[PDB]
């Protein structure tokens, strides 16, 4: 199941981050120690298909669940839950399901910069659309309708959408 | 006409300000062998137990140049007599003046050309220090005859030098130890016994004794 | 309120910052979400966060553009947090820097701004310096006015305006064209060796002393001329904020005795006064060559002055001396003694992969045609060092500029419509003689 939800920033309910003291940015001896480990580990970086296959399989086992967000041009967000083995074509079908015009010529892309997802047969794991990705939506002939009016009535706040993904990834 | 000074820091914190001349003989600048030998006298192995080994003991530095080794020993309680050519006496007198406040023993600048007859040294000293003295004709025979006439059987000679691999330098080093073996018994001090920071794989400290 | 350590970016995009996957789960961030970065002195910037396997949990990767806006260097501590919420911009105002547009006139929007922001939804905050490549050059722009303020997203409905005269850059605003690690290729292993030695002792000598590692006083760089020894020293001096002082070997030795000694004293006086500092002795074999020592009155003992000045360098001086020579065996042994020139790094002739990195660096601003095969140029450039490959790219680009038209101010849309072809690189190779 996808568990579809729609959110918009003009629904956040309640309200400027606090300034940090200059002591927060003052490096400690352990901060300098951690920087030395980064420099030594970068120098350390100086493998066949079988190792990359295991590296990919072990990475797919870590995150068996995916949360995707389609950012419409009118600032609306269509949120759905997928699996890494599913393709970009399955994400297109999910978007078409909740479209006001289910025959609109649209395209999905990741920024910055504009990187269109042309390969519909490409899985979400290969397209780096995991575990949580924000994908933009474009249209050949832009119309204000976009999402179906029925879904916009049950639209939740963006903060509530963050609760839905954290709960889904925990269980 | 200008000059530059080398600051030789001791283990206790006090520093020896040594004046050097940019134009002139080889003795006008502080050599790396003098730095190795000066810092070797401060080692706890050399200092030993109780009062320092040099404290209240006579010591004669051959080929002092600036006088880095002789001045270091003078600050450790020793009774030093820094020697060199007649042209290096104004530099020896100047460096004694610049560091006489740190001297706990005594230090005098005398003239001593290697090979000549000894005039003002009737008693053999307890120590004979040498910093980078092996490099040419005078290091071969005249220097050895000075060592033989001056040193006694209980006189400890400490020869520190840098191994040079260009021109006449490697030949003179080989001939020095070939002739040194005829009257003296030399023994190389392991690099591990030298100062932890101011030591070198190509700078040797050797203990030479008479007979 | 999570502290992260600044490191070089893998993603070359200006608006992109990289973070480790477990840290993105810890911060509940989406891949492509907007983050708010802040550092010392109230400096702020909004970016797009992406996951990275190379990235460690406590580190963040940002490119020179973000680092110059945040006024941070590599190894600095920054604060990251999701910014709720950035609104799509109604209208923005952008103006280029005076030195960055010298010799270029015309529609800077069609050439630079239009493609840069085109459907990218880039988050820009007022007072931001950003870099746009094109027209055979890299142009820096500063967002003078934004609406809404201070943060806004450059959406497709945002009006981008570039009217006005180029602006003057402030002293605090350092150049993005300045030498950095992103400008060096072919010796990434040697750069990692050097960064481990000097980055921390220069920036934090008191905190590095507590670690226990003994900091280096001098570093020996050897290799043939034009291999990038000077380039590496300038880049490290800029990336750590160290004052750079260049000393030429035969240049100092050519000066009469007395003046050459006093010039060495002044070189070390400037470094000590402007701490931290990197003294670069190019062509060290001229100053300190190994020769036989004999009993003779020499007119100048320049090597003794060098060692006296190096030994007098304390931990409160924060000065690291890097020297360059083609023949390392002709260097006086006293230079590698008493921890003076302790480390040795070999910047040698680059191989096929290393040459491709240099070609990619020296063609990042120029527009290349489809037939251009940089991999082929790298394959057939044996014996070429970084200086030869940079001049090859300059002569190949100049060839394309000569074929069109027939220096003075050229149109922006004319230079952007120009593309260097493989026949220009083949002509440059036929004339290039290392
Ligand atoms: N590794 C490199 N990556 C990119 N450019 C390089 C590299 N090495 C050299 N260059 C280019 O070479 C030119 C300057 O060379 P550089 O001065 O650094 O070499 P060098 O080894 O110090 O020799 P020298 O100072 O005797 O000419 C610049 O155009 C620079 O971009
Ligand atoms: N025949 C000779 N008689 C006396 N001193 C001599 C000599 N030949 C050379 N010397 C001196 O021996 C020294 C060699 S250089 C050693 C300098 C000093 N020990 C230092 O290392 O700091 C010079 O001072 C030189 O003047
Ligand atoms: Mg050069």
């Amino acid at each position: 199941d996808r568990e579809p939800v729609v959110c918009h920033p003009d629904l956040e309910e309640r309200l400027w981050p606090a300034e940090l003291p200059d002591e927060f940015f003052e490096l400690t001896v352990d901060d300098v120690r951690r920087r030395l480990a980064q420099l030594k580990s970068e120098r350390k970086r100086l493998v066949t298909k079988a190792f990359r296959e295991a590296q990919i399989k072990e990475k797919l086992e870590r995150y068996p669940k995916v949360a995707l967000r389609v950012l419409f041009p009118d600032r609306y967000v269509l949120q759905g839950f997928f699996r890494p083995s599913e393709t970009v074509g399955d994400l297109r079908d999910f978007v078409r399901s909740h479209l006001g015009n289910p025959e609109l010529s649209f395209y999905l892309f990741i920024t910055p910069p504009k990187t269109v997802l042309d390969d519909h047969t490409q899985t979400l794991f290969q397209a780096n659309l995991f575990p949580a990705a924000l994908v933009h939506l474009g249209a050949e002939e832009p119309a204000g309708v976009y999402l179906e009016p029925g879904l916009l009535e049950h639209a939740i706040s963006p903060s509530a959408a963050d609760v839905l993904v954290a709960r889904y990834m925990s269980r | 006409l200008r000059s530059f000074v080398r600051v030789l820091e001791k283990r206790d914190g006090t520093v020896l300000r040594l004046q050097q001349y940019s134009s002139g003989g080889v003795g006008c600048v502080v050599w790396d062998a003098a730095i190795v030998l000066s810092k070797y006298l401060e080692t706890p192995e050399f200092s030993g137990d109780g009062a320092h080994a040099l404290s209240r003991r006579s010591v004669l530095e051959l080929g002092s140049g600036t006088g880095a080794v002789g001045l270091m020993a003078a600050t450790l309680g020793a009774d030093v007599v820094v020697t060199d050519l007649e042209e290096l006496q104004d530099l020896l007198k100047m460096n004694i003046n610049m560091n006489k406040h740190l001297v706990t023993g005594s230090v005098q600048a005398k003239v001593l050309k290697w090979g000549e007859e000894i005039e003002g040294f009737p008693s053999p000293p307890d120590f004979i220090l040498m910093a980078d003295c092996i490099y040419y004709e005078e290091s071969l025979e005249p220097l050895l005859k000075t060592l033989k006439d001056i040193s006694g059987f209980e006189t400890c000679i400490i020869c520190c030098y840098e191994q040079r691999t260009m021109g006449k330098n490697p030949e003179i080093e080989k001939k020095y130890f070939e002739l040194l073996q005829l009257d003296f018994d030399f023994e190389k001090i392991p690099l591990e016994k030298h100062d932890e920071e101011y030591r070198s794989e190509d700078i040797h400290i050797i203990y030479i004794r008479k007979k | 309120p999570n502290r992260l350590i600044v490191d070089e970016a893998i993603n070359e995009d200006n608006s992109v910052v990289s973070l480790s996957q477990p840290k993105m789960d810890e911060l509940q961030l989406f891949r492509g979400d907007t983050v708010l970065l802040k550092g010392k002195k109230r400096r702020e910037a909004v970016c797009i966060v992406l996951s990275d396997d190379t990235c460690s949990d406590e580190k963040i990767r940002m490119n020179r553009v973000v680092r110059n806006n945040l006024r941070v260097r590599l190894g600095d501590v920054i604060s990251i947090q999701p910014c709720p919420d950035v609104k799509y911009g109604k209208r923005i105002h952008v103006l280029p820097i005076d030195d960055t547009v010298e010799g270029i006139t015309g529609n800077l929007f069609e050439v630079y701004l239009k493609p840069y922001f085109l459907e990218a939804y880039r988050p820009i905050r007022k007072g931001d310096i950003f870099l746009v490549r094109g027209g055979m050059r890299a142009v820096e722009f500063k967002v003078v006015e934004t609406d809404p303020s201070p943060y806004c997203i450059v959406a497709p409905d945002t009006v981008i305006h570039c009217e006005g005269e180029p602006i003057k850059r402030e002293d605090e605003e350092e150049s993005l064209n300045e030498v950095g690690y992103d400008d060096i290729g072919g010796c990434r292993k040697q750069l990692a060796q050097i960064k481990e030695m000097v980055e921390l002792p220069l920036r934090h000598p008191a905190l590095f002393k507590a670690i226990g590692v003994k900091p280096p006083r001098g570093i020996l760089l050897y290799g043939p001329p034009g291999t990038g020894k000077t380039l590496i020293a300038r880049a490290v001096a800029n990336e750590t904020g160290a004052f750079f002082f260049l000393i030429n070997g035969p240049e100092i030795m050519s000066k009469l005795a007395g003046e050459s000694e006093s010039n060495l004293r002044k070189a070390f006086e400037e470094a000590e006064k402007n701490a931290p500092a990197i003294i670069f002795i190019d062509e060290l074999d001229a100053i300190a060559p190994k020769r036989e020592k004999t009993h003779g009155e020499v007119e100048r003992r320049i090597v003794s002055q060098l060692l006296t000045l190096m030994d007098g360098l304390k931990q409160r001086a924060h000065v690291i001396v890097m020297a360059a020579t083609n023949r390392p065996n002709s260097i006086d042994p006293a230079l590698r003694r008493f921890g003076r020139f302790d480390r040795e790094v070999d910047i040698g002739i680059p191989d096929a992969t290393g040459r491709l990195e240099i070609l990619q660096i020296h063609t990042k601003n120029m527009k290349l045609a489809d037939d251009v095969d940089l991999e082929q140029v790298a394959n057939e450039t044996h014996g070429h060092v970084g200086a030869d490959l940079a001049a090859l790219c300059s002569e190949a680009a100049l060839q394309a500029i000569r074929k069109k038209m027939d220096d003075e101010t050229i149109d922006a849309e004319v230079m952007n419509s120009l593309a260097v072809t493989m026949d220009d690189f083949r002509w440059a190779l036929s004339q290039s003689n290392p």
